[PDB]
RNA sequence: GAAAAGUACCCCGGGAGGGGAGUGAAAGAGUACCUGAAACCGUGUGCCUACAAUCCGUCAGAGCCUCCUUUUCCUCUCCGGAGGAGGGUGGUGAUGGCGUGCCUUUUGAAGAAUGAGCCUGCGAGUCAGGGACAUGUCGCAAGGUUAACCCGUGUGGGGUA
RNA sequence: GGGAUGAGCUGUGGGUAGGGGUGAAAGGCCAAUCAAACUCCGUGAUAGCUGGUUCUCCCCGAAAUGCAUUUAGGUGCAGC
RNA sequence: CGCGGCACAUCCACCUUGUGGUGGGUGUGGGUAGGGGAGCGUCCCUCAUUCAGCGAAGCCACCGGGUGACCGGUGGUGGAGGGUGGGGGAGUGAGAAUGCAGGCAUGAGUAGCGACAAGGCAAGUGAGAACCUUGCCCGCCGAAAGACCAAGGGUUCCUGG
């Protein structure tokens, strides 16, 4: 681990983890979308 | 070591006035019918053309 | 407006006070007017009108002298007729 | 007093510091000895300041009539202008300034026996 | 800037930038633009400074420079102040004496204890309540005063619980 | 310099979550943070502690003692 | 002690004989924590009055004034709001919090300019060439410093500028 970073990208893991279908099945993540469409944020 | 206190303004001065560019000496040149300029290590090399006057 | 493009005007305010002149093109938009003749501009080639406020000229009554402009409804057709203060024309 | 000439040079890509010291070298010469010194001294600043003895030596000429022969450099200085401010990375996350500075150049060139 | 009338044309320059012209009431408003402070950075000029130990000031004090004025003289005399003598401002300060920064916190700090690179802008006893105690002051007075509420365009009039 | 056919190394996809995980066990590691992560809220947490608290003049002018104190660098009351 | 200015307490005289004023004695006037008294400057509102495109504010300089905070005059700059008096209300005064934001110094023309493959010349292009182009030479990698995918990146690719 000489040399590795936190931050390692890939684009099918940012979407199973953090996506809108992992948002919009439990209720703290449905609180998580409904309170950033209030603040009025461009991305969900 | 880093610096203690700034300096006032006449010690920043008397050591900034000795950052100062030695200027050269200039000898005439006569070629092709025009008096110009050269400094004298390239006296020689102003005589053959060699020079450009911009 | 009340001042028309084919409406001749007479400057009431500013350099070119007291100058007859008739609208060139009006800007609704901007209240201003182009007449002809009135702020000639000197601009620099690549001398015309620029335009004035509409607040400075009153339309002129075609009886000689400026009116404030009113309105009439003709009877006949149901539209508005814009006629003239200070002895009642057109 | 004397007739003159007066040429700017504004928003040079020179620090001020560098341009004076190429200036000390030409203040009160003549504008036929300046223009020689300055293509002969090999500091950078030398190629715009020399422009704009040239640039005043041409106004007294064309605009104002006056002999080429009779100028002097008479006043000479280098004001700053507007500095842009950048970032170098430094080592362990340390982020430094980096300044970029410009130059204001007043030449003021008579004409006088 | 009232209006873009945002600098035609010529010159120097590869450009950038400028100078002359021209516009405008004003470019001492030129798309880096209203007013344009201080820190900070130059250029010019007056005085001082290269045998002296300086919390950088203060009092004593010579000279030099500058600009106004008193007495005869250049008396061209209305002139001009022309030069000097006397006084007076303004600048500077050879030289002598005296002289241990500011804040905070301490028995006691110039302290080698703390905080402060500099300038500009901002940054700390306020407000509520028929509260409580004490007072200044005003109205009524053996009485004083209403609360919610009601009526009015309001700061006015009612309202005894 | 050690291991280098193994209790090996690695890729891809997956699982375990905060008094909880995971640990050939060092209180190691859990997004450069770990004797209880991060973020938002309670919230302007609280601090007998340290610091800061901004114009002027006039008149007067202390105390660092007693007693009590989970008290001794705090406070109440007396003294001034 | 002498001569002159101010302030406070007290006493003695009076003018509506303390709401006070004037005059004359004597006394007093270092001051931190802290207590009491009286004022200056900024801003907003109300009433009254007075300035201002024949130049308001703000700013800069010089000359003056007051016991202090501070004030006034005159001029320059500037372009639309101020001054005085009776009242009312304060986001009402900074030099310190390793305060916050912006601008700028000091260090200073100082350290550094990212591997130990290594560049040179001729010609060109252009205002400008150690670094761009072309040619030759020299050098370095060669289980990569060559050629392909994958993840990731996203127009960086090509042509003309
Ligand atoms: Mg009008
Ligand atoms: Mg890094
Ligand atoms: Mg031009
Ligand atoms: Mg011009
Ligand atoms: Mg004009
Ligand atoms: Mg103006
Ligand atoms: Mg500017
Ligand atoms: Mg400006
Ligand atoms: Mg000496
Ligand atoms: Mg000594
Ligand atoms: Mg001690
Ligand atoms: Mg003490
Ligand atoms: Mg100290
Ligand atoms: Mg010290
Ligand atoms: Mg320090
Ligand atoms: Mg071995
Ligand atoms: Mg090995
Ligand atoms: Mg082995
Ligand atoms: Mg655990
Ligand atoms: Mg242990
Ligand atoms: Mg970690
Ligand atoms: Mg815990
Ligand atoms: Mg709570
Ligand atoms: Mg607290
Ligand atoms: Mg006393
Ligand atoms: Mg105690
Ligand atoms: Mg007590
Ligand atoms: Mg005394
Ligand atoms: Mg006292
Ligand atoms: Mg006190
Ligand atoms: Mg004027
Ligand atoms: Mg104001
Ligand atoms: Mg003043
Ligand atoms: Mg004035
Ligand atoms: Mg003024
Ligand atoms: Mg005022
Ligand atoms: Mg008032
Ligand atoms: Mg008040
Ligand atoms: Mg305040
Ligand atoms: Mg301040
Ligand atoms: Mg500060
Ligand atoms: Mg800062
Ligand atoms: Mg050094
Ligand atoms: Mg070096
Ligand atoms: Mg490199
Ligand atoms: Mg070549
Ligand atoms: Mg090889
Ligand atoms: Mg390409
Ligand atoms: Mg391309």
């Amino acid at each position: 681990t000489k040399g590795k970073r936190t931050f390692q990208p890939n684009n099918r893991r940012r979407a199973r983890v953090h996506g809108f279908r992992l948002r919009m099945r439990t209720r703290a993540g449905r609180s998580i979308v409904s309170s950033r469409r209030r603040k009025g944020r461009r991305t969900l | 070591a880093v610096p203690k206190r700034r300096k006032s303004r006449s010690n920043t001065r008397s050591r900034r006035s000795q950052w100062k560019a030695a200027k050269t000496e200039l000898v005439g040149v006569t070629v092709a019918g025009h008096a110009h300029k050269v400094p004298r290590r390239l006296l020689k090399a102003a005589r053959l053309g060699l020079i450009d006057f911009d | 407006m009340k001042v028309h493009k084919g409406d001749t005007v007479l400057v009431i305010s500013g350099k070119d006070k007291g100058a007859k002149g008739k609208v060139l093109q009006a800007y609704p938009d901007r209240n201003r007017v182009l007449v002809e003749g009135v702020n000639r501009i000197k601009k620099h080639t690549a001398t015309q009108e620029a335009p004035i406020h509409v607040s400075n000229v009153m339309v002129v009554d075609s009886d000689g002298k400026p009116t404030r402009i009113g309105y009439r409804v003709d009877e006949e057709t149901g539209k508005r007729v814009r006629i003239s203060k200070r002895n009642g024309k057109d | 007093e004397y007739p003159s000439a007066v040429a700017k040079a504004r928003f040079v890509r020179v620090s001020p510091r560098k341009a004076r010291r190429v200036i000390d070298l030409v203040r009160g010469r003549s504008v036929s000895d300046a223009l020689d010194i300055l293509r002969w001294a090999p500091q950078a600043a030398s190629g715009p300041v020399a422009k704009v003895i040239a640039s005043a030596a041409a106004n007294a000429q064309n605009n104002g009539g006056l002999d080429p022969a009779t100028l002097v450099v008479a006043t000479v200085y280098a004001d700053q202008g507007p500095t842009a401010k950048r970032i170098r990375p430094r080592a362990q996350g340390r982020a430094f300034r980096i300044r970029r500075r410009t130059s204001h150049i007043t030449v003021v060139v008579e004409s006088r026996p």
